[PDB]
RNA sequence: CCGAGGGUAGGGCCCGUGACUGGGGCGAAGUCGUAACAAGGUAGCUGUACCGGAAGGUGCGGCUGGAU
RNA sequence: AGCGCCGGCCAACUCCGUGCCAGCAGCCGCGGUAAUACGGAGGGCGCGAGCGUUACCCGGAUUCACUGGGCGUAAAGGGCGUGUAGGCGGCCUGGGGCGUCCCAUGUGAAAGACCACGGCUCAACCGUGGGGGAGCGUGGGAUACGCUCAGGCUAGACGG
RNA sequence: UUGGAGAGUUUGAUCCUGGCUCAGGGUGAACGCUGGCGGCGUGCCUAAGACAUGCAAGUCGUGCGGGCCGCGGGUCCGUGGUCAGCGGCGGACGGGUGAGUAACGCGUGGGUGACCUACCCGGAAGAGGGGGACAACCCGGGGAAACUCGGGCUAAUCCCCCAUGUGGACCCGCCCCUUGGGGUGUGUCCAAAGGGCUUUGCCCGCUUCCGGAUGGGCCCGCGUCCCAUCAGCUAGUUGGUGGGGUAAUGGCCCACCAAGGCGACGACGGGUAGCCGGUCUGAGAGGAUGGCCGGCCACAGGGGCACUGAGACACGGGCCCCACUCCUACGGGAGGCAGCAGUUAGGAAUCUUCCGCAAUGGGCGCAAGCCUGACGGAGCGACGCCGCUUG
RNA sequence: CCCUCGCCAAGGAACUCUGCAAGUUGGCCCCGUAACUUCGGGAGAAGGGGUGCUCCCUGGGGUGAUGAGCCCCGGGGAGCC
């Protein structure tokens, strides 16, 4: 099938375009424990109705743009801008890990 | 020293000149076309129009185009055409 | 019309890019080197790892030149650089290979085989 | 095409060969389409051949063309019988 | 138009090498002393600072991983 | 029929020669006039159209430690707080079923490896059959625990 | 539950910590001493340095017209061989190598309503009528060769033109679907080549369409080494609109617009490496490795480029630039073994300038058959394993 | 012959105590710019591109009035010698 992600929008600031964020978990290979790792993906929204904060899930598609391979499958969840924060915040750190 | 190999280049030669030759024509036409279609001149748009298409699906018949870009070429030559004529109307001839 | 302190550009492949004459040899005091004659140059300029490194004092014959040269059928030729082809002592090129058109003059004087290396002769 | 042929295992002086349908354009003993049989041509053991009857015929019906020495141990096997 | 590359000019990183120079390892068949190990003959060690042929010394503050 | 070895590790011991020399050496170490440790010899041990050396890989190395180590004095606690991300988190009830677990099914080529048999007089080599797998896709299920959402609590925490 | 041994060495002695060392297995090996036979393997790991000579891709006269020779016998016809040429089909496979690449390259699982596929098979229908070019050959000029210039003529499964329309293509509307999927209506547009025999019938070809099969392109999730003494990176950059391009999506390319995209979950940079099936070791977990064999990729003296084509941006095809070498008659030309052997350099070190198309396989052909350094075998080397001898 | 001045083949500092003298460079706009640093600078570093005229499209300002005219600061396109 065609593979579908979900996740929370981090960025609505392309038109016609979302950055959503996918979040996974699985054991690490040797450790055992369970660990976690997150990915940005662009996705199309043509009609410019999905927001930051929105959850969404995304659905693997035809290649719309260099980079953008995925087009917004549906709304999930609205208003979840302390999601955004986790990120942003962490961005924003990285002015700090400097010299 | 040798080769048949410098017939099968002999030969290409050959093909690349009528295939050149072949599409050279279906630009010249299609843009002579969609020019009159701009200023339209609706019933001699169209009738170039028709005679591009003609020498582009002739082409179609050997290795100069594959089908798909004819009917890519057609496709999108009718198109330009069409919404040109919307800009004064209105289709003297065929088509369509 | 070469002299002490002329730059000439080297065509061949030894490795020297640019040579300044030290001193043209054509008897005891002459001022000028043309073409065919012999001088002694300092590499100023070489690519790395040649045969000849800046530094090396080599001789060379002068092969084309910016002052033309005239010929007994009244014709003259003109170059638009001087260039020159490093040798040994016994007048053969220490490349194997020379680049640009050479003046006929040096087959009359004896540079045979830097006359026939050459993509030109005019 | 598609082809029916004899790939060579076994070893030196020692052939044994597997009938099987592949690609023409593969080399002999290469990634082959699927295995429908074998083929002893020392003929050392009682079977010798074996051919999935079943299977060649449906490539046949769909296009794939056994080479001249395959042929024959489709005849044996009687792949062609009407 | 783009374009292999060529040419001009200025940058970045890396390797090799260099008069001379700084210590380091080692060797050992030397010179000078004897700083540490005993209260090691001024308890030692310490960060810092100044100083001395050299181990080192002294000052300030700290530690006991100090004998009596 | 050769090659290595015979101080210990490590299986195999005596004579001569030498005298901190000549030399051996993987580690520990042998040699300074009675050396099983050097060189030769007799003898012995080990393998055998081979034996031995050098190089490199894994092993022994739980000596990077997931399995499976550690940090007062052996190497090892940050000079001390505050705190970002992260990692982790009390009792009770439900919803979801992401982790997790089970069943089905597709994929998991061939060769190689593993078990059976068989062909070259054996074997090596080679052939025929068998056994599976992790891991990913699909479908169905479970819901203890971890997660998530929702509602309660007071033993943690904070406040009066 | 088929699986797990340890020893020497720090002290006068002890216990502990801790490093060094050894016994084991392995190899594309190499070196020494020694060396009889056979089988299967296996052999340039270094300079992706440079290469003398042969050979590694051609085939069909059942597409065509010609010369040259001969056989047949009354200038010509026939028939055969040969040699080009025009015309197909192959030459994109098969063989080499591992330079580059840390990437959707590879592995694994998926997506294509965004796609192609020669020859092969199944099924639907069809081959009417005209005209033309260029070689070969004749004739002129130019070279030492490579070689070519121009004038003229002639055939065809070569090229073109109209006709025909099962079908197919394209725009617009409509219905089902749901990314560009399937059907329909109007308009427009596109087919063809014949050869051969046993000759009112076959065979091989030719044409347009549908579906199969097979091989591919592109796309996405997850996996894929060392250095953070590399911490910030990005202007076609990230998205958008329109267009160009392709078989097809896409900043793949362009024009315009917006100000975005990425990064401690390690971007960017440097270094190293083709990846996998596997291999080796190890009780296992792990570690190490990618030679031979199979799968994919990449490359073809170093670069760039497209032509031809179903398919190539083409190892033994083309164009250009570079480096190098050679030939010459000194005017001018040629070449690309990382195909098989072979030479040289380098190195501790790595093979016969063998034989054959008999077998398997591939190409062309109705077929006989021709070519095949793929391959089948033979040669050298104790390189490995296995067997056997010197009783 | 001297002064002040213009040009010069090939060369290009070989002149001389010394490039003395004379060349070169040269405004503006844009790109771009190193060591080192007292963080100001070094900097006009260096180096490079542009520069005329014609036509067409177009942005902002001053004065008007909000417009015309006048004046100011531009941008994009196509050309000509
Ligand atoms: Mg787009
Ligand atoms: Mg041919
Ligand atoms: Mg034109
Ligand atoms: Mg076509
Ligand atoms: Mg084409
Ligand atoms: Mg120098
Ligand atoms: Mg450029
Ligand atoms: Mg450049
Ligand atoms: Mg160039
Ligand atoms: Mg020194
Ligand atoms: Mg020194
Ligand atoms: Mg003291
Ligand atoms: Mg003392
Ligand atoms: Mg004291
Ligand atoms: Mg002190
Ligand atoms: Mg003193
Ligand atoms: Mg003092
Ligand atoms: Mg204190
Ligand atoms: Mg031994
Ligand atoms: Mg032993
Ligand atoms: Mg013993
Ligand atoms: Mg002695
Ligand atoms: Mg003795
Ligand atoms: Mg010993
Ligand atoms: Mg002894
Ligand atoms: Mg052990
Ligand atoms: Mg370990
Ligand atoms: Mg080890
Ligand atoms: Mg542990
Ligand atoms: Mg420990
Ligand atoms: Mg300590
Ligand atoms: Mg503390
Ligand atoms: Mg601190
Ligand atoms: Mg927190
Ligand atoms: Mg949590
Ligand atoms: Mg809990
Ligand atoms: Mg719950
Ligand atoms: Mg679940
Ligand atoms: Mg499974
Ligand atoms: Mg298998
Ligand atoms: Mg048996
Ligand atoms: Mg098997
Ligand atoms: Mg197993
Ligand atoms: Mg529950
Ligand atoms: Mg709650
Ligand atoms: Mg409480
Ligand atoms: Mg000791
Ligand atoms: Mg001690
Ligand atoms: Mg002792
Ligand atoms: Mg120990
Ligand atoms: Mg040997
Ligand atoms: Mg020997
Ligand atoms: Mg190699
Ligand atoms: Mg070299
Ligand atoms: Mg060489
Ligand atoms: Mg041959
Ligand atoms: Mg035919
Ligand atoms: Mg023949
Ligand atoms: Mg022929
Ligand atoms: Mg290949
Ligand atoms: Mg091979
Ligand atoms: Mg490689
Ligand atoms: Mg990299
Ligand atoms: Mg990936
Ligand atoms: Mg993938
Ligand atoms: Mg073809
Ligand atoms: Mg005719
Ligand atoms: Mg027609
Ligand atoms: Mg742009
Ligand atoms: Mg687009
Ligand atoms: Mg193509
Ligand atoms: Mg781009
Ligand atoms: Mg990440
Ligand atoms: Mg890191
Ligand atoms: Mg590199
Ligand atoms: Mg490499
Ligand atoms: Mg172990
Ligand atoms: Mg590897
Ligand atoms: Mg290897
Ligand atoms: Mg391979
Ligand atoms: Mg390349
Ligand atoms: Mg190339
Ligand atoms: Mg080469
Ligand atoms: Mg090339
Ligand atoms: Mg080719
Ligand atoms: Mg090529
Ligand atoms: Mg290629
Ligand atoms: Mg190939
Ligand atoms: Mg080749
Ligand atoms: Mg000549
Ligand atoms: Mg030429
Ligand atoms: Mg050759
Ligand atoms: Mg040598
Ligand atoms: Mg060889
Ligand atoms: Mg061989
Ligand atoms: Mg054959
Ligand atoms: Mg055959
Ligand atoms: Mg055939
Ligand atoms: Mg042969
Ligand atoms: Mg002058
Ligand atoms: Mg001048
Ligand atoms: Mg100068
Ligand atoms: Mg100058
Ligand atoms: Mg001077
Ligand atoms: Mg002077
Ligand atoms: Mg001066
Ligand atoms: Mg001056
Ligand atoms: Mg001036
Ligand atoms: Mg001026
Ligand atoms: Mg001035
Ligand atoms: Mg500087
Ligand atoms: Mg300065
Ligand atoms: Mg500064
Ligand atoms: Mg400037
Ligand atoms: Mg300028
Ligand atoms: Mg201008
Ligand atoms: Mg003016
Ligand atoms: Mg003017
Ligand atoms: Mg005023
Ligand atoms: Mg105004």
């Amino acid at each position: 099938p065609k593979k579908v992600l979900t996740g929370v929008v981090v960025s609505d600031k392309m038109q016609k375009t979302v950055t959503v964020l996918v979040e996974r978990q699985f054991p690490h290979p040797l450790y055992g424990k369970v660990i976690k790792r997150s990915k940005k993906y662009l996705a199309h929204d043509p009609e410019e109705k999905y927001k930051l904060g929105d959850v969404v899930e995304i659905i693997e598609s035809r290649p719309i743009s260099k980079r953008k391979r995925f087009r917004v499958l549906r709304l999930v969840e609205s208003g979840r801008m302390d999601l955004v924060e986790k990120y942003l915040i962490r961005r924003q750190n990285y002015e700090s890990l400097s010299k | 020293r040798n080769l048949s190999a410098l017939k099968r280049h002999r030969q290409s030669l050959k093909r690349r000149l009528r295939n050149k030759a072949k599409k050279s024509a279906i630009k010249t036409l299609s843009k002579k076309a969609i020019q009159l279609a701009q200023e339209g001149k609706a019933e001699e748009a169209l009738k170039i129009m028709r005679k591009a298409e003609s020498l582009i699906d002739k082409a179609a018949k050997g290795s100069t185009l594959h089908k798909n870009a004819a009917a890519r070429r057609k496709s999108r030559l009718m198109r330009k055409v069409r919404q040109l004529l919307e800009a004064a109307g209105a289709p003297l001839i065929g088509g369509g | 019309m070469i002299q002490p302190q002329t730059y000439l550009e080297v065509a061949d492949n030894t490795g020297a890019r640019k040579i300044m004459c030290i001193r043209v040899l054509k008897g005891s005091n002459a001022k000028y080197a043309t073409v065919g004659d012999v001088i002694v140059a300092s590499v100023k300029e070489a690519i790395p790892r040649g045969a000849v490194k800046e530094g090396d004092v080599v001789k060379a014959v002068v092969v084309r030149t910016k002052k033309e040269i005239k010929r007994p059928d009244g014709s003259a030729i003109r170059f638009d650089d001087n260039a020159a082809v490093i040798i040994n002592n016994q007048l053969e090129p220490r490349g194997t290979r020379v680049f640009g058109p050479v003046a006929r003059e040096l087959r009359e004087k004896g540079f045979m085989k830097i006359v026939s290396l050459a993509p030109e002769v005019l | 095409m598609v082809k029916i042929r004899l790939a060579r295992f076994g070893s030196k002086h020692n052939p044994h060969y597997r009938i099987v349908v592949t690609d023409a354009r593969r080399k002999r003993d290469g990634k082959y389409i699927e295995k429908i049989g074998y083929y002893d041509p020392r003929k050392t053991t009682p079977d010798w051949l074996k051919v999935d009857v079943e299977r060649a015929r449906y490539w046949l019906s769909v296009g794939a063309q056994p080479t001249d020495t395959a042929r024959r141990l489709l005849r044996q096997a009687g792949v062609f019988r009407q």
